[PDB]
């Protein structure tokens, strides 16, 4: 468990090597240093998980050094591992080494190689920082290192300037998160003198006895941060734009690392949530408008990788809904299994679109069942596991958890919102899969990690418990009879939602077609396709005036505001050099007219 | 002891540089080389033998090593040079700039090196004097002194692809601020000895005597007011500002002249050791004022290096903002912040030095600086886009590099003290990431939007590539383990922070 450095310090020197190499290697050679890097830290991962097992599940803690020092301000690098960390870590490791192995196969023939391996593994080591720091500056650390790892990688053909263009929109917007996030760090280090989790944990409810205002506003601007990075309310628009990137970066983003961020956020300083009930009922909320809005606007998306981001932020928004009904390890579960199938669906879709050859939307696919079946089947798994369908999906599983935590703490509009964002989210995948899958044809290194995120994907994945106990609390109880009729209204809203996008699209699309070309249809296939306008609202609040001000400021009017004492005194001297006009006779008229203002000076003045 | 020898290796350098050039054309790099890396090297063994770690704070004044010798007994004028932490980490910095800034030149073989060197060399001596200097007319000369080099610097080794009248007014305009600043300063200086001088009867330029100087509260605000006046127009801040941006664009193409003075930061330095200690009732009452220029200062940076079509005024409006954050700092009264813009000042001169050096090499490589005219130099260059990109990461303040280290513990303490002006920052540094995204996407990104910028270019030099890597791995290591240099300079901030707060 001493090994618990050597999961960053792998990828780090993947990513030096993979940078100073420049391309001059091999992509054999480079594939090799950059998936064995992963590859590595993923065993380092499981030998951790191994010993960890066999000490009782104690939580360990590796210092490496003092980061900094003055005063009270004392900031450690030192690393923790308890449940959730493990739990995280094994995740971003395994699933980080799956999309690895796919890579190598998938970025055959690319210019920028080793430069994407580079960027892959800084980015698995910026989530290990994250998900292993023992207090909120490291974790600050990790933080941001995802966030600029996102941006180097959604950009990378950076020929391309809508590629640019989405990863500077995703590095700002969750810069804006992380400035949030910097927020409820000033706080808490001003209020309890420390940002060890642990230590914050202890010394909260002592500190904030009179007054809990400020620890309140610490809350929230942890959820600011959180929303920031996991691509929630109100900080969720850069998700669907910053898919622009290759297809392992997307499964990176939104399986992985980037996303998953703001709920572990949530999950480790979940005691100072506690301790604020309201902004815990906030998250929840944000959650479930959230999980809402993502399930209307993928219903009208006409790509795949659109309703796929879509998808993934109403999986976040199930899993903040799940952190603001206690359900903690609801919450984790479903990470978990999100990841697993989130990833299957995102390597799924890229071999649809190298299969194509070009990146078509989904109204001029139809019948990909008969070109491609294991790529059918892997879509079919993994929209079956998002779609929450019963007793053969871990996702199933885990949304039973999720709602069954809402739904026993009294939180019926919660559960009501998380019923209605299931059949939405059986609606839109299926009504995604009979478009592409179903119709009228018109046009090793890579089956293993499909294959293992396939059998991931079924119950076997849900057969995998994450070790939360003595870390986070446990969720209260549901009665048998309230359980099991929870569990078949889940099912049942799950079966009824993939029905119906059966009796819509599979067929003929005759009432689809009603619907969509009515006035009230397109206008709301229009609202819904621009994610509610929440990008037209941020354009025209935050972008158009910073753009205009710019060009207002551009010619830097300070600096004219102090050139003018130089114009002044040009003008000045340039009217006083009228009177050296040469003439003899006018130098003496001033010479009598300075005797004359001298004089009576001097008689004004006696 | 060595103090001194600090200030007059460079002097004595400078004039062996020019004298040295009847033996050969490349013979005065040879000369300015062994003498900034001896200036380097005895700052070093300063550094070694200080024991600053260790080094409690006993009161201002404590200084770890002190000279001494009468100049003009008259007036109570004295050679008077002293060093402790903050001096001594200003002090190694301009030494390792000097280095890098004589590297930076190798390739020059103009008939006139050997001046070019003797310009440089008086401009690192003026400005380690600065940083030596505790007597105040000593201060003066030498904040006054090392400005004739570079206005000569300026207008005649300057950008030859502009005119020649451009960089005359651009040297114009930066003597003009930075003396009739210097002068304000000059008369504040004078003033405050004649106050001291009626209320005691010595003469006296001593800092350390003109400390416990019973002044009445409007005399001391106009004092602290011509000392904030020179310091604002060197730190720059908001609107002294504009000779900074005149100043780099006109500069010496190899950068050389951007890394020797226009870029060491001595007003901060000045503002900290000067304006606190000797005015600290003034400065308290100055501070809401202060921390206001700071925040327009870093958000009026960061709109006009947006704005820039060229790539190294965008560096200068990235060095305003950067400098209007360490402003709000310095004026906060916490120790937090004072180390925090201790660490934010180095990180800065390492960056910028980083940022102006790879500049200097592209516009060597597509002769161009419009950013209009370049575009997808990511695969036309071997090192130069990874390296700023780098540098433009480093910039916003990524952690990982020193930018972080410092921005993060200003903030944390301004935080301690001023919230409000602190989460006006913070969205500050979300408008340095703005920038900085701009300039990396309008520079090294996208298509080629000229002639110049679709052509295949030579690789960097291995000694420019070198130096380079050094300042990559000087900042990685302060983003990292920045704890050597915050225990260096522990004691003379703790010393300033409590004088500041222990007599309002
Ligand atoms: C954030 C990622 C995870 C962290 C590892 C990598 C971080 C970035 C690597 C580059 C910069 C490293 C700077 C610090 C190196 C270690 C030196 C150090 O801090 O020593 C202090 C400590 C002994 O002194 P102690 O008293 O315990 O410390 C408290 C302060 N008095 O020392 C010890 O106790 C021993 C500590 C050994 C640490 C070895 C780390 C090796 C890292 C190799 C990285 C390769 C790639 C480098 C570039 C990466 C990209 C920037
Ligand atoms: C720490 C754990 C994670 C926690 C979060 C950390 C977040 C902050 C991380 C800061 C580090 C810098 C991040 C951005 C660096 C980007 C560099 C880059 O793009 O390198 C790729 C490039 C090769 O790409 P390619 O396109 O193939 O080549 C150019 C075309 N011929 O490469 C090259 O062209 C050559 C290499 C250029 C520079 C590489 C990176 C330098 C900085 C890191 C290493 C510093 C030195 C190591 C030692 C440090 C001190 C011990
Ligand atoms: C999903 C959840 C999302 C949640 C989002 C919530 C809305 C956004 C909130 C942003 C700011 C949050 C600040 C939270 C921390 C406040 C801590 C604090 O101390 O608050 C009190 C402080 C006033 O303190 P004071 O009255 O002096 O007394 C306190 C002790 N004596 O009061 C303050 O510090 C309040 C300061 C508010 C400043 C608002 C105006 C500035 C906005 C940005 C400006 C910069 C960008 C524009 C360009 C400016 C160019 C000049
Ligand atoms: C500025 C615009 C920003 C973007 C749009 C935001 C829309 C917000 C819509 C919801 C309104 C705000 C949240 C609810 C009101 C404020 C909280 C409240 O009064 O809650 C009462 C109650 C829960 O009370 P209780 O469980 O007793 O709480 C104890 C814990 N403290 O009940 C609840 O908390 C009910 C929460 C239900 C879940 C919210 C979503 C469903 C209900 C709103 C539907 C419309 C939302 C927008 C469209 C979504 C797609 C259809
Ligand atoms: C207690 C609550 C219990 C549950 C109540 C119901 C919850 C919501 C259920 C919504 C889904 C119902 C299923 C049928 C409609 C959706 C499927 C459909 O017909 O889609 C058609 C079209 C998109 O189809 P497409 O494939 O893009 O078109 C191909 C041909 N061009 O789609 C369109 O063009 C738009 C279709 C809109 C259909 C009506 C939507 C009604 C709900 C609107 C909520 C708005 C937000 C809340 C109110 C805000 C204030 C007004
Ligand atoms: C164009 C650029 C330059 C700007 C113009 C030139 C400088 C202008 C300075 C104006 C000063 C106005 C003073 C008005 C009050 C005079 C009468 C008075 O109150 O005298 C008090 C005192 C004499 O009585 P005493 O017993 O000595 O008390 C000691 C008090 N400490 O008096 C004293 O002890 C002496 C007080 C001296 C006060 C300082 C004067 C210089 C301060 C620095 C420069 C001015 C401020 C900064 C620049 C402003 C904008 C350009
Ligand atoms: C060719 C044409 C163009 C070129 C020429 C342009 C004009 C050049 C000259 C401009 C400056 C004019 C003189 C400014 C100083 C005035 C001093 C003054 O009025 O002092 C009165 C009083 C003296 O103090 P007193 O009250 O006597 O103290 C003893 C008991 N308390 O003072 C006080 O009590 C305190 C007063 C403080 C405020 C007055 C000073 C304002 C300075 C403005 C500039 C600096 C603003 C702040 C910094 C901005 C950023 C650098
Ligand atoms: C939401 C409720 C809570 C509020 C939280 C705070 C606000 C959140 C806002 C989120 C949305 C921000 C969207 C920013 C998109 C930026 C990326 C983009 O669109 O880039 C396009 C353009 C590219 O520029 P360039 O590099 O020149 O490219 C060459 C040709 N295109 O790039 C540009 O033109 C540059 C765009 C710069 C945008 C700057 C945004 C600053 C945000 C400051 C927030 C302040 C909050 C407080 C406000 C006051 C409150 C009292
Ligand atoms: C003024 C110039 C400053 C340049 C940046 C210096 C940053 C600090 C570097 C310190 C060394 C870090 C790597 C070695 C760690 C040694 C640990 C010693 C204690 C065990």
């Amino acid at each position: 468990m001493n090994m618990l450095a050597l999961t960053i310090i792998l990828p780090l020197i993947g990513f030096v090597l993979l940078a100073f190499s420049r391309g001059r290697w091999s992509e054999n050679v480079s594939a090799i240093v950059g998936v064995g890097s992963v590859g590595l830290a993923a065993l380092v991962t499981a030998f951790i998980g191994v010993d960890f097992f066999a000490n009782g599940e104690q939580t360990y803690s590796q210092p490496l050094w003092t980061w900094m020092s003055v005063g009270d301000f004392n900031i450690g690098f030192n690393l923790v591992l308890d449940g959730l960390s493990l739990t995280m870590l094994s995740v971003v490791t395994g699933v980080g080494f799956l999309i690895h192995m796919y890579a190598s196969w998938y970025m055959r023939g690319e210019e920028g190689y080793s430069r994407f391996f580079a960027y892959t593994n800084l980015f698995i080591a910026s989530m290990v920082v994250l998900v292993l720091a023992d207090n909120l500056l490291l974790m600050y650390l990790g933080w941001e290192g995802v966030g600029l790892c996102s941006y180097l990688l959604i950009g990378f053909y950076y020929t391309d300037p809508k590629n640019g263009a989405a990863a500077m929109k995703a590095f700002v917007v969750t810069r804006v998160g992380d400035v949030f996030l910097a927020f409820a760090l000033f706080i808490l280090y001003n209020e309890l003198g420390t940002l060890n989790f642990r230590e914050m944990v202890e010394l909260a409810p002592a500190h904030f006895a009179d007054g809990n205002n400020m620890l309140m506003w610490a809350t929230l601007m942890l959820l600011g941060g959180a929303v920031g990075k996991s691509a929630q309310l109100p900080l969720q628009t850069w998700l669907a734009d910053a898919m622009a990137g290759p297809t392992p970066v997307s499964a990176l983003i939104h399986a992985a690392t980037m996303v998953t961020a703001g709920v572990y956020l949530i999950a480790r300083t979940h005691g100072l949530f506690l301790m604020t009930p309201e902004v815990l009922h906030l998250v929840g909320i944000v959650g479930a408008v959230t999980l809402l809005l993502a399930g209307f606007a993928a219903l009208v998306q006409t790509d795949i990788k659109r309703v796929l981001a879509y998808s993934t932020m109403s999986q976040i928004g199930y899993m903040f809904l799940a952190l603001g009904v206690q359900a903690w390890d609801a919450a984790i579960f479903h990470l978990m299994t999100h990841a697993f199938f989130k990833a299957l669906l995102f390597l799924a879709s890229g071999s649809v679109i190298l299969a194509c050859h070009h990146e078509q939307n989904i109204f001029k696919m139809g019948g990909l069942r008969k070109s491609i079946p294991l790529v059918y089947l892997c879509f079919l798994v993994g929209g079956a596991a998002l779609s929450a369908l019963p007793l053969v999906t871990a996702g199933f599983f885990s949304k039973d958890e999720i709602l069954a935590g809402a739904m026993a703490n009294g939180h019926i509009n919660l559960m009501v919102a998380g019923l209605v964002g299931a059949f939405m989210t059986s609606l839109y995948t299926f009504r995604m899969i009979f478009i592409v899958f179903h119709g009228k044809e018109q046009i090793v290194t890579h089956s293993l990690p499909l294959i293992v995120l396939l059998i991931l994907s079924t119950f076997v994945g849900a057969l995998i418990v994450p070790p939360l106990q003595g870390v986070l609390p446990q969720t209260t109880e549901l009665a048998h009879g309230s359980m099991l009729t929870l569990e078949i209204t889940s099912g049942v809203v799950a079966v009824v939602g993939i029905l119906l996008a059966a009796w819509l699209w599979l067929g003929k699309r005759t009432l689809v077609t009603s619907i969509a070309n009515s006035a009230p249809g397109r206008l709301l296939s229009t609202w819904w396709y621009n994610a509610w306008g929440f990008d037209w609202l941020y354009d025209k609040v935050f972008v158009k005036p910073f753009l205009g001000i710019a060009w207002l400021l551009k010619r830097d009017p300070l600096n004219s505001m102090m050139n003018i004492p130089a114009v002044l005194s040009r003008f000045a001297g340039k009217g006083l050099l009228l009177s050296e006009n040469g003439y003899l006779r006018w130098y003496v008229a001033s010479m009598s007219i300075g005797a004359v203002v001298v004089l009576a000076l001097l008689m004004v003045l006696r | 002891m060595l103090l001194p020898w600090l200030i007059l290796i460079p002097f004595i350098g400078g004039f062996l540089c020019w004298q040295t050039e009847r033996f050969g054309v490349k013979v005065p790099r040879w000369i300015a080389l062994i003498t900034m890396g001896l200036t380097l090297a005895l700052s070093l063994q300063l550094w070694l033998q200080g024991g600053y770690s260790l080094t409690q704070s006993a009161g201002i004044p404590q200084w770890q090593s002190e000279f001494d010798m009468p100049w003009i007994p008259r007036f109570g004028i004295s050679i008077h040079l002293a060093i402790d932490g903050l001096s001594l980490l200003m002090v190694v910095l301009t030494g390792l700039l000097g280095v890098l800034a004589v590297l930076c030149s190798w390739k020059e073989i103009e008939k006139y090196q050997g001046f070019f060197h003797l310009n440089l060399m008086w401009i690192l001596g003026g400005v380690i004097g600065v940083f030596l200097a505790i007597d105040m007319f000593l201060f003066f000369f030498f904040w006054e002194m090392m400005l004739v080099p570079m206005y000569f610097l300026i207008a005649l080794w300057g950008h030859k692809a502009s005119d020649g009248k451009t960089r005359i007014t651009a040297a114009t305009k930066f003597f003009i601020y930075t003396q009739a600043s210097g002068l304000v300063m000059l008369i504040a200086i004078l003033a405050l000895v004649f106050v001291h001088y009626n209320a005691t009867g010595v003469w006296t330029f001593n800092y350390e005597e003109l400390l416990n100087t019973p002044m009445s509260s409007g005399v001391e605000y106009l004092l602290m007011l011509g000392f904030f006046i020179a310091f604002a127009v060197k730190m720059p801040v908001v609107p002294l500002h504009g000779w900074l941006p005149d100043a780099h664009s006109q500069a010496p193409t190899a950068g050389s002249v951007d890394l020797a003075g226009i870029l060491l930061k001595t007003a901060a330095y000045g503002l900290l050791r000067f304006s606190l200690p000797l005015f600290p009732n003034a400065s308290a009452e100055f501070a809401p004022i202060a921390m206001w220029l700071g925040v327009i200062g870093i958000f009026y940076g960061a709109w006009m290096a947006f704005a820039q079509t060229d790539i190294k005024r965008l560096i200068a409006y990235t060095s305003v903002s950067h400098m209007g954050f360490v402003l709000i700092a310095i004026y906060t009264g916490s120790q937090l912040a004072y180390q925090g813009a201790v660490i934010q000042m180095i990180a800065h001169g390492l960056s910028a030095a980083g940022l102006f050096i790879l500049c200097g090499q592209l516009y060597e490589r597509i002769h161009t600086r419009d950013m209009r005219m370049m575009g997808g130099l990511w695969s036309k260059m071997k090192w130069l886009p990874a390296l700023s990109l780098f540098f433009a990461v480093a910039t916003l303040g990524m952690p990982g590099t020193g930018n972080f280290v410092g921005e993060f513990m200003i903030l944390f303490g301004s935080f301690q003290v001023v919230p409000v002006i602190t989460v006006i920052s913070t969205f500050g540094l979300v408008f340095a990431s703005v920038y900085s995204l701009a300039m990396l996407h309008r520079a090294y990104f996208g298509k080629a939007k000229s002639q110049i910028a679709s052509q295949e270019l030579p690789g960097m030099s291995l000694r420019e590539l070198f130096m380079i890597l050094l300042l990559v791995v000087l900042l990685v290591l302060l983003g990292f383990y920045p704890q050597p240099i915050l225990d260096t300079s522990h004691s003379a901030i703790g010393n300033i922070q409590q004088w500041f707060v222990n007599s309002v």
